[PDB]
């Protein structure tokens, strides 16, 4: 019952400051410490801020030398993170956690319930859409790729999210140029290819890019 | 002559802070160098004097208000401030001249299973004046019915404990408070300093 | 100050008993506060596993247990399953404002007696649309294979193709398994200038291999 979505990541120039929001719903928000948190991609976790319930209390760790700040709105029941003189180690997932019931022996001491999380990638580079193109095929293999795409990440659904048995989404990789490839394949049975249309669907939030391609069978 | 600045700081027990303890200093000489200088109190901020020209001043009425509040609320223990703890439980005026001073106390007023001693006032008709006491027990009107002197819809006991615990967060811990109060009213100046 | 520390990585057959430890200072855990342990399974946000260094939320089975004393703390799990294959995390409190929450290390925890499996090798050849667009990419797929261990190499007809190659770490697989991915960059004119192009995977000794045709 308790959600906790995040939002705002994506690119930004080292130096420069961004602003991620976390809405929260199911409880009573203003009765909780809230947090953030973040995790380097392939690294460990750091507590990065919190704020209390009441949200006039903001406590933070020295290492970041005060340049987050983090806000709270129970007109909307959001939080906010803002940050400023960001650099390229501070390029993570970010995650909004709900502390402890103020009514328990934990409280404001550990992280209840957690976000999806939003990355957040700091560099000098520029944000680009990707190209999706299609991997055409008893069974058979159906995919499309997606190439050069700057900064991660990107999500691929298939036919709208109904298609979900046999889809394999595979890591990206990164290219001498700068830019990030990954592809998404699914094993289907070759008699349905003959009655059955296959779209795939691919999500850049950094560059706010969504693409449907069609891969239909060459041949 | 030593002013009793001991038996407050120093004292065993802690008042509530709705029920905050007031105690007076007069007819002594106040070594506040013993206080600025020991580094045991997380907060110590004085409003309208300086810890140390405090050393070299006269007053004629100084009082110690002692309680206990939870670590995010000792922010509201200063002039201009609004909360729970500053409406309906202890008021500073704007133009207070004075001493806040406040220092963690989870050693000794958390208990594991939770303390429950400690009580605050949860809602008020009207904002506490500043130096204003409530101790009134009486049932909260918070709408159209009347209570009668029972709880329910729209209608709650005023105070609510604190449920202090050791392995709470810094913002829960107890913290206890000492106001100091100076006013050099048109009287003797009966407190001094070396 | 700064971190907790725990074991990179803790592994076990199914079946039997694992800890993790989570060794602290007495500014933390000697200082009174309780632990917590948290689950991240690959390519997912952490969930709480273990709170108040002995308690259990809704949905944790009995396996799991945490204890702690001194300046330590532990995480027990009794009868390992496959899908406990995770990032466990430990974590603590310090009444210094400075610090705070302190973080574990981490521990990977997996779980052997899976047998063998050969890679799943399938190779794709440039789509109509790139060669539209004046580039062409060569995608090897793999995937369904175990130990996490390969190696990819791209043959030009019979020959070296090491320009152009990008090739991605294996990655956990949600059945615990593994998958890898390979790509090969090269313009319309190598592609149709070659009769062939293959894709070789190595793995244990054993090569699986896949090749494409411009025709
Ligand atoms: C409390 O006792 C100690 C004992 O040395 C003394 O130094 C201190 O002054 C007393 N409290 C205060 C703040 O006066």
């Amino acid at each position: 019952e308790v959600q906790l979505v995040e939002s705002g990541g994506g690119l930004v120039k080292p130096g420069g400051s961004l602003r991620l929001s976390c809405a929260a719903s199911g409880f009573t928000f203003s009765s909780y410490y809230m947090n953030w948190v973040r995790q380097a991609p392939g690294k460990g976790l750091e507590w990065v801020s919190s704020i209390s319930s009441d949200g006039y209390n903001t406590y933070y760790p020295d290492s970041l030398k005060g340049r987050f700040t983090i806000s709270r709105d129970s007109a909307k029941n959001s939080l906010y993170l803002q940050m400023n003189s960001l650099r390229a180690d501070d390029t993570a997932v970010y995650y909004c956690a709900r502390d402890f019931s103020g009514h328990t022996a934990v409280a404001g001491t550990g992280f209840e319930y957690w976000g999806q999380g939003t990355l957040v990638t700091v560099s000098s580079a520029s944000t680009k859409g990707p190209s999706v193109f299609p991997l055409a095929p008893g069974t058979a293999a159906l995919g499309c790729l997606v190439k050069d795409y700057f900064p991660e990440p990107v999500t691929v659904s298939w036919n709208s999210g109904a298609l979900t048995s046999g889809v394999h989404t595979f890591p990206a990789v990164l290219q001498s140029s700068g830019l990030y490839s990954l592809s998404s394949v699914v094993t289907v049975p070759s008699s349905s290819l003959g009655t059955q249309t296959y779209i795939c669907n691919v999500n850049h939030k950094p560059s706010n890019t969504k693409v449907d391609k069609k891969v239909e069978p060459k041949s | 002559n030593l002013c009793p600045f001991g038996e407050v700081f120093n004292a065993t027990r802690f008042a509530s802070v709705y029920a905050w303890n007031r105690k007076r200093i007069s007819n002594c000489v106040a070594d506040y160098s013993v206080l600025y200088n020991s580094a045991s109190f997380s907060t110590f901020k004085c409003y309208g004097v300086s810890p140390t020209k405090l050393n070299d001043l006269c007053f004629t009425n100084v009082y110690a208000d002692s309680f206990v509040i939870r670590g995010d609320e000792v922010r509201q223990i200063a002039p201009g401030q609004t909360g729970k703890i500053a409406d309906y439980n202890y008021k500073l005026p704007d133009d207070f001249t004075g001493c806040v001073i406040a220092w963690n106390s989870n050693n000794l007023d958390s208990k594991v299973g939770g303390n429950y001693n400690y009580l605050y006032r949860l809602f008020r008709k009207s904002n506490l004046k500043p130096f204003e006491r409530d101790i009134s027990t009486e049932i909260y009107q918070a709408g159209s019915t009347p209570c009668n002197g029972v709880e329910g819809f729209n209608c709650y006991f005023p105070l609510q404990s604190y449920g202090f615990q050791p392995t709470n967060g810094v913002g829960y811990q107890p913290y206890r408070v000492v106001v100091l109060s100076f006013e050099l009213l048109h009287a003797p100046a009966t407190v001094c300093g070396p | 100050q700064p971190v907790l520390t725990q074991p990179p990585s803790v592994s076990g057959a199914p079946g039997q008993r694992i800890t993790i430890s989570c060794t602290g200072s007495s500014s933390n855990i000697g200082a009174g506060y309780d632990v917590h342990w948290y689950q991240q399974l690959p390519g997912t946000a952490p969930k709480l596993l273990i709170y108040g260094s002995s308690s259990r939320p809704s949905g944790v089975p009995d396996r799991f247990s945490g204890s702690k004393s001194g300046t330590s703390a532990s995480l027990a799990i009794t009868g390992l399953q496959a899908e406990d294959e995770a990032d466990y995390y430990c974590q603590s409190y310090d009444s210094s404002l400075s610090v705070l929450y302190v973080f574990g290390t981490g521990t990977k925890v997996t779980v052997l007696g899976q047998p063998k499996a050969a890679p799943s090798v399938t190779l794709f050849p440039p789509s109509s649309e790139e060669l539209q667009a004046n580039k062409a990419t060569l995608v090897c797929l793999i995937s369904d294979f175990y130990p996490g261990a390969v190696t990819v190499a791209w043959k030009a007809d019979s020959s070296p193709v090491k320009a152009g190659v990008e090739t991605t770490t294996p990655s956990k697989q949600s059945n615990n398994k593994y998958a890898a991915s390979s790509y090969l960059s090269l313009t319309p004119e190598q592609w149709k200038s070659h009769r062939s192009y293959s894709c070789q995977v190595t793995h244990e000794g054993s090569t699986v291999e896949k090749t494409v045709a411009p025709t």
